[PDB]
């Protein structure tokens, strides 16, 4: 029966080429390769949109563990699953949607940037773990729960040159952006998500009390958000046409910002910054040259992080 | 809101009233988002220098409105997220509105997943 | 445990209301009984969204089974529920993420008008069964997958004054909108899915081949459709504020429609039209007098819809 | 489209040119949307009738389109759907471009769930 249903899943994504977009391109959606760092309520709809289009290789990062309140949220998880391992529960849930899916869950810890490191090795093991899982794949979505843990992330993506989609939630709005990359012929690189504001990522949750902020959210911005990632993805992996910003499958916005109370959405776009503190280059030729030794000074030190970028530069300069 | 409260002959006024005396500075009114959830204070208007860059006019909102670090903010002009590499002076001449002011809107980053 | 999730699940909703909007009303949201025409795509999402927002009660109205291909899109069944019957598989599939629900699955078949009827009194039961269904709820969610399939509910729904939320998709766009709701005192009625065209709804299933057209859509419209058809409910649940068309959720739209080419969403309004086959007054008051006598005729019928709606008058007048 | 083949003097001029004639007649100008999947025709020229209402209009176009009965459509004024009792006078006179047309677009109304 594995192989009845097989041919039933793949013949409706056909169909979409065959009768309403010939140029469709589903082959290297297919193959493409997914990262998910984040098995929360965005790493579970971006996933069930992910393998509606076809998407075979999916592997989920988060330490984490089911908690109560968690499978109201998060459409791969069940009451019974309460108590259990977040990443290996979610790759387990998707073959058990569709069989034939490659899913994968690592139940690793992402080094936070401003966060005190208590096993120098232990979080040595990790960066590089961390590094390998992007290198290894084609598309890493950054689906994280604070400030903090997208700027590793960001980092290697840009380093090991990944496209990179970031979702974010608000209470009732959402972001969804594709990082820019870098690229020698093209003096024209787009912003990430740290090339909006002047301070460096650093620890927002140890501090972190109900009068900071609460965490709760309206249901609908996750769906959002999810499917509008999945479906930049997915029109960003066809080829666009000879004079536009736009494929087959329409356009390809840098950012996307929408907002629940008025229903609307907006599509915004930003050059990459030089000094941010993710994708300055100034902070990446600090990486190249030093690797994990400048990585770890970053993370138990945002201030210096801004003192490479030049993000005290711009502020001493305001400063006097 | 600034506008709320004062029609566009009082604002359109102040506005050359502030170029004419300071022709180095930048009329911006800065107020916070809607439905966002961040601090704010009474002071709404700015009069920032034309050379200054939206970063480091970024730098002056959070601090002025005493913002930790901890959090991040992204501001909107005309449903718009500038460069924070560009001048003031730039974005006042492709945003400004007819009354003579720069309108500034800030409001918190998402960050939850 | 259950008692420990059902709190863990009720102060992630209280913690809204209680620091980010406190004139929020949550009570009125978890005893709203919701009734699903259709377990498909979009049933699936939408029930998913409305759990997060706690809802408590709320019933499945399908007659098909689980196909091969559609766990991939329709997020409670898995590759193992292949060949059960969806509503009832629906139901539970709610329970198991969380076993407070009043989660309920009817296996009934909506009657469908411009399709010749087969079995006089099974089809009237249906029709009963329906009507008694629409009235024992609060909220009604016309998610089924044909023009025809929507009329008869609109009707009923209308007749026994029930709101409405209709969500329907296209290959790149969809459309969410609250049919309006006739009032004696307010001479001013939003139109309903119907109000948009000059034709009957009649049968669109039987003479389709893929020339006609091909059924498969792009993963993110059912999702981004569900979204936005719940956190539309959850607003217009809300007591709007005395000089304007919002609440403490934000607006209320009478229509949205969608579009993932360009990733934009439009808020748009319509006036109940007084020709509607749906909702034109002569449709209504013919209801009213003959019941199931007129429904009957409408059903084998449309042209006679139209002959009692008046779109014949319009017609031949232009006819001239 | 027919904005893309026809610069704003001569879609200003044919315009008047039919007012003049036909101060009865609307100008209008009928197409399809551009990612919708439904029949379209060479016909997207149209001057109809003042007190010929919006559904009226719509059956013209189906028709003329030869669109079968069981399927649907909406249309399109400047991204808003206009009431299906409304006179396409009224329409002309919220929504005609400066050109003097008035541009309507048709889709297929959406039905899966
Ligand atoms: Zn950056
Ligand atoms: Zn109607």
């Amino acid at each position: 029966m594995l192989k009845i249903a097989d041919q039933s899943v793949d013949l409706n994504l056909k169909l979409m080429k065959w009768r309403i977009l010939p140029d469709l391109n589903l082959d290297i959606i297919k193959n493409t390769k997914v990262l998910l760092l984040g098995a929360g309520t965005l790493g579970c709809y971006v996933s069930r949109a992910l393998i509606a289009w076809g998407v075979r290789k999916i592997t989920f990062v988060d330490n984490g563990t089911v908690s109560y309140s968690n499978p109201v949220r998060q459409a791969l998880y069940n009451f019974e699953d309460c108590g259990k391992p977040k990443a290996e529960l979610a790759a387990a849930s998707l073959k058990r949607i569709f069989p034939l899916m490659d899913a994968t869950g690592v139940k690793l810890s992402i080094p936070m940037i401003g966060h005190k490191l208590v096993n120098e090795e232990a979080q040595h093991k990790d960066f590089d773990r961390l590094r390998a899982l992007i290198k290894e794949h084609d598309i890493i979505f950054l689906l994280v729960d604070s400030r903090e843990s997208r700027w590793l992330p960001s980092l290697l993506s840009n380093i090991e040159n990944k496209t990179v989609i970031n979702a974010a939630l608000g209470f009732d709005s959402y972001l969804v952006m594709r990082h820019g990359n870098r690229d020698e012929q093209s003096s024209k690189q787009l912003g990430c998500y740290f090339c909006h504001d002047v301070v460096a990522p650093t620890d927002s949750l140890t501090d972190r009390t109900l009068d900071q902020m609460c965490t709760v959210t309206r249901p609908g911005v996750a769906m959002m958000a999810s499917s509008l990632a999945v479906e930049l993805m997915t029109s960003l992996l066809q080829t666009k046409y000879s004079g536009s910003e736009t494929t087959v499958l329409g356009d390809i916005p840098h950012q996307i910002r929408g907002f629940l109370h008025n229903f609307s959405i907006l599509k915004l776009e930003t050059p990459a910054y030089e000094h941010c503190p993710a994708c300055s280059p100034k902070v990446i030729e600090a990486f190249t040259d030093l690797g994990w030794e400048f990585v770890k000074k970053a993370l138990e030190h945002p201030l210096y992080l801004e003192e490479i970028s030049g993000l005290s530069v711009i502020k001493q300069e305001v400063e006097r | 809101t600034f506008k709320s409260e004062y029609p566009f002959e009082k604002r359109k006024a102040e506005s050359e009233r502030i170029a004419d005396r300071f022709p180095n500075r930048i009329p911006v009114i800065c107020e916070k988002a809607e439905k966002s959830d961040i601090p704010e204070i009474d002071k709404r208007k700015y009069l920032v220098p034309a050379d200054l860059t939206v970063g480091q006019f970024v730098y002056v909102i959070r601090k002025r409105i005493m913002l930790p670090p901890e959090k991040a903010i992204f501001i909107f002009v005309n449903d718009t997220l500038p460069p924070t590499a560009a001048l003031m002076s730039a974005i006042y001449q492709e945003h400004k509105d007819k009354d003579g002011f720069l309108y500034v809107t800030y409001s918190g980053e998402n960050t939850f997943g």
